[PDB]
């Protein structure tokens, strides 16, 4: 029994690093290293998946993303191809809600948290600053859909801060000038914005056009917004979140291969490891080892990688990971705290807030105006057409005192 | 071109009868029907053959049917759909009987009914025989939130027992069994175990009647023994649909879509050259005209689909597990209307008054 | 305004001033607005001033 | 046994037995019936011996 393992990566030198990883795994079953690069036109990759790897006897696969801006079409061909057999696989990179759910893809596990869960930090970011009123902006994509889902569900479960309005919109928008108008005239003053990158200008340059960033204002966005605007048009003082892994597949390899090794030790007790069916053409045989391999990888806890305590959630992404509480310094970047799994850990610096005051502004202003409406009902409501001057004529009661009219 | 694939162990040679029915009329652009069948072929073989043949014979539209090797095949072209921008039609097979949502950057609607449609037909059956109360339990099968939301909304315009999702809590959940009618939205593999536990707790014969959707049994012939000697199910596929009739429906759909296309602004789907490289990605950026290929008619009825893939008001039938462990066509369904050609199914008095 | 199904399967909406309160248009109602159970699940009522 | 225990409807439950069988019967009770806050068990003298 020599369980060969296959990988696909974007940098061949780090594929050699993966060969070092499989040597260290030989230091520890029996492994054999094999791997393939990636090319454009994902149909060629859906060829090479079995033209190279599925042609062998594989019980776990490695997948990672390129730098190309596809970022969604990159993991799917291999995903579909292997999934035909329910083969557990390990993703290493961009964590959009591709296989966030078990519906399309079945037994995939990843090492990077998907941009959804960054909501929860915001949640406790509230329980730090006692804010209980909140505006939310979301575009009606699947990413933002799940975003609203997770956020509203967590907040309702918190029953405290209650949501105020779920303002949805569309990606392809040149101007959201109409929506921010009704937005920035409501009660609260804290705003969360999770959408695609280039939307930020569409928001930001529209916000300052409405001066929606001057003072009595607080913002909170996702990392894509941070990058795309903190280079382009970030209104200073806005706050976001930052992840530690960033863009490098190296440490992911370490996080990955260790649990791959620790797995095979969980079926060296009953010899139900019969054979991974080599070759794509030839059999619709369901390698029913898949459910067992998945149920065990869902709990193969280790501490191999650079980051201690790399484990899984019920989704198979990075669980109990670590973020850094990013912040901007009017053109510059800093970390003023490391959110450690669940710990409330800030860090010392000049924590500015929009406009540039060392105070933490309150939630709401509680305006003095109140739009009131009412219906036509003679014995409770009398309406009269105005006079030629623009009012309606005064009159006295039978007692002689005046009567109000508005 | 407009091609057809008929991989599977069947009467494909006979089914080419529909070639002349295609050859005479109902084709403005007269198409090039051509079969490329296969054996029990693997996903990768399926992909390479599909794009290779679509590239060779100059194909611009396709429809296929096969043995129910796995529902995953429905997913497998969802990728290539936008990868080459061409209408796809899964038909006549359990392979093409599952739902595949949210891939809608491209084509490939399907046939048969929707979750909502079949569910409303279940409710229609429930009224037409006055079954007042109902219970329901299900699992993580696709459409659980959809089903619970649909049934919780269509009751605010019933006599439910309870909605239950399952994962020693099984018995404490089954103890709430209170309805005179029991429902389940599942498949046969788990249905074995669930009818087992049902015999373990719930009644099976005279005292309860089991009703389930089309894709619980999948095919039409197998039967795990734990099922009661009666099952009200609903489908259309393998009881009236002739394969030549189905492929005729398909070629009609594509030809009338081509009619709408060449009429609106007179653009033919450009021939995708290669399934290989970025030089073929040149046409991949050309215009897309998918939507307006959906309001077209022939053989009388309209064939409008929603933006997701299901036709409106399908033609449907209701079957029942008889005593010989077989199914029988007992209910007609047409034009959002039901016809139950069989009364209550075996304290039995018959009263009379004036 | 009352709860009414709209788009024939889509939503349940309030067809009037009650909705205008829930929609975000209004902020307070003063009119002979009735009190019952159905409305009480989305509004907050002062004590009644005129039986 | 289960089809009989399904008629469990009372807020108070009685049994006239002895300890040896009482082991198995409280076992099946946990298997079906509630045990803590929700039911109170009363039994005669010669159940525990
Ligand atoms: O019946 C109606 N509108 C209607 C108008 C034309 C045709 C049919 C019905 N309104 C009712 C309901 C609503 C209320 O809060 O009670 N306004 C309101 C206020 C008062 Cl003072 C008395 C009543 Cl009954 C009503």
């Amino acid at each position: 029994k020599i369980v060969n393992i296959g990988a696909v990566l974007s940098t061949r030198k780090h594929e050699q690093m993966f060969r070092e990883a499989v040597n260290q795994a030989n230091k520890r079953i029996q492994l054999q290293a094999t791997s393939v690069t990636h090319k454009p036109n994902a149909i060629q990759m859906a060829l090479s998946v079995c033209e190279d790897l599925i042609s062998s006897q594989v019980y776990a696969i490695l997948v990672s993303h390129p730098p190309t801006p596809n970022d969604h079409f990159t993991p799917t061909p291999v995903s579909y191809t292997a999934g035909f057999y329910r083969i557990p696989v390990l993703g290493l990179t961009t964590r959009m809600s591709i296989y966030s759910d078990k519906s399309i893809h079945l037994s995939f596990l990843r090492t990077v948290p998907p941009y959804s869960h960054q909501s929860s930090v915001w949640f406790e970011m509230m329980r730090v600053y006692n804010w209980n009123h909140i505006i939310l902006l979301v575009s009606d994509d699947h990413e933002g859909r799940a975003a609203q889902k997770r956020l509203e569900t967590l907040l309702e479960e918190r029953e405290g801060p209650k949501a105020e309005k779920v303002l949805q919109f569309d990606p392809g928008t040149k101007n959201v000038t109409a929506l921010l108008m009704e937005a920035r005239e409501l009660e609260a003053r804290v705003i969360i914005l999770s959408a695609s990158e280039d939307d930020a200008a569409t928001v930001y340059r529209a916000a300052a056009m409405l001066d929606m960033t001057g003072s009595g204002y607080v913002w909170l966005v996702g990392e894509r917004e941070i990058s795309g605007n903190a280079l382009r048009y970030a209104p200073d003082g806005i706050i976001g979140l930052q992840l530690i892994n960033g863009k490098n597949e190296s440490a992911h390899i370490s996080d990955a291969v260790g649990v791959v090794a620790q797995a095979v030790h969980e079926l060296l007790e009953k010899e139900n490891i019969t054979d991974p069916p080599r070759g794509c053409v030839g059999n619709t045989n369901i390698w029913k080892t898949g459910p067992l391999f998945k149920r065990v990888l869902m709990s193969s806890k280790y501490a191999d990688g650079v980051t201690g305590r790399v484990e899984f959630n019920e989704d198979g992404d990075r669980k109990f990971a670590q973020y850094s509480i990013m912040n901007l310094q009017n053109r510059k970047l800093v970390q003023v705290g490391i959110y450690n799994g669940t710990h409330v850990i800030p860090n010392d610096r000049k924590i500015i807030w929009p406009g540039g005051e060392t105070e933490k502004p309150r939630g709401y202003q509680m305006s003095t105006r109140l739009k009131i409406v009412t219906i036509h009902q003679e014995p409770f409501v009398y309406v009269k057409p105005t006079m030629s001057d623009g009012t309606c004529k005064e009159e006295f009661t039978v007692n002689g005192d005046p009567v109000k009219k508005v | 071109g407009i091609a057809v694939i008929l991989v599977g162990t069947s009467d494909e040679v006979a089914i080419k009868d529909a070639h002349e029915k295609d050859d005479f009329h109902h084709l403005s652009v007269v198409p090039r029907v051509e079969l490329v069948a296969m054996n029990e072929t693997d996903p990768k073989s399926i992909i390479t053959r599909i794009c290779d043949l679509m590239s060779d014979r100059k194909i611009q539209g396709v429809v296929f049917a096969d043995d129910t090797d796995q529902e995953a095949i429905a997913q497998i072209l969802d990728f290539i759909s936008a990868q080459t921008l061409t209408p796809i039609l899964g038909i006549h097979g359990g392979s093409s009987m599952i739902m595949a949502d949210k891939d809608e950057s491209s084509m490939f609607f399907q046939f048969g009914p929707s979750i909502e449609q079949q569910a409303s037909v279940m409710l229609n059956i429930m009224e037409e025989y006055d079954w007042y109360i109902f219970s329901i339990v299900t699992t993580y099968f696709p459409g659980y939130q959809d089903f619970v939301n649909k049934i919780r909304s269509t009751i605010e315009n019933w006599e439910l027992e309870e909605v239950l999702l399952l994962d020693s809590k099984i018995q404490n959940q089954l103890k709430k069994l209170q309805s005179p009618i029991i429902l389940l939205y599942c498949t046969k593999e788990e249905a074995t175990y669930i009818f087992e536990v049902a015999n373990s707790v719930g009644l099976t014969g005279y005292g309860y009647t089991w009703i389930v959707p089309s894709l619980v049994a999948g095919d039409t012939d197998t039967v795990p023994s734990e099922f009661p000697t009666g099952l009200i199910s609903v489908s259309y596929d393998e009881w009236d649909y002739g394969l030549p009739a189905r492929v005729r429906d398909g070629i009609a759909i594509i030809t009338t879509a081509a009619s709408d296309m060449l009429s609106e602004h007179s653009f033919i789907p450009e021939p995708k050259s290669s399934c290989y490289n970025t030089h073929e990605k040149r046409i991949y950026q050309s215009n897309m005209l998918n939507r307006y290929l959906i309001n077209v008619t022939f053989e009388g009825r309209d064939l409008s689909f929603s933006e997701d893939g299901y036709q409106m008001h399908p033609k449907l039938v209701i079957i029942l597990l008889n005593k010989e462990r077989k199914w029988e066509r007992v209910g007609k369904w047409k034009d959002k209307s039901l016809q139950m050609k069989y009364y209550v199914w075996p304290d039995h008095l018959s009263i009379v008054t004036l | 305004g009352t709860q009414e199904r709209v788009q024939n399967s889509n939503k349940k909406e309030w067809n009037g001033m009650m909705g205008e309160l829930l929609s975000g248009q209004a902020d307070m109602i003063v009119a002979p607005l009735t009190i019952n159970n159905e409305r009480a699940q989305y509004i907050e009522f002062s004590k009644p001033f005129k039986y």
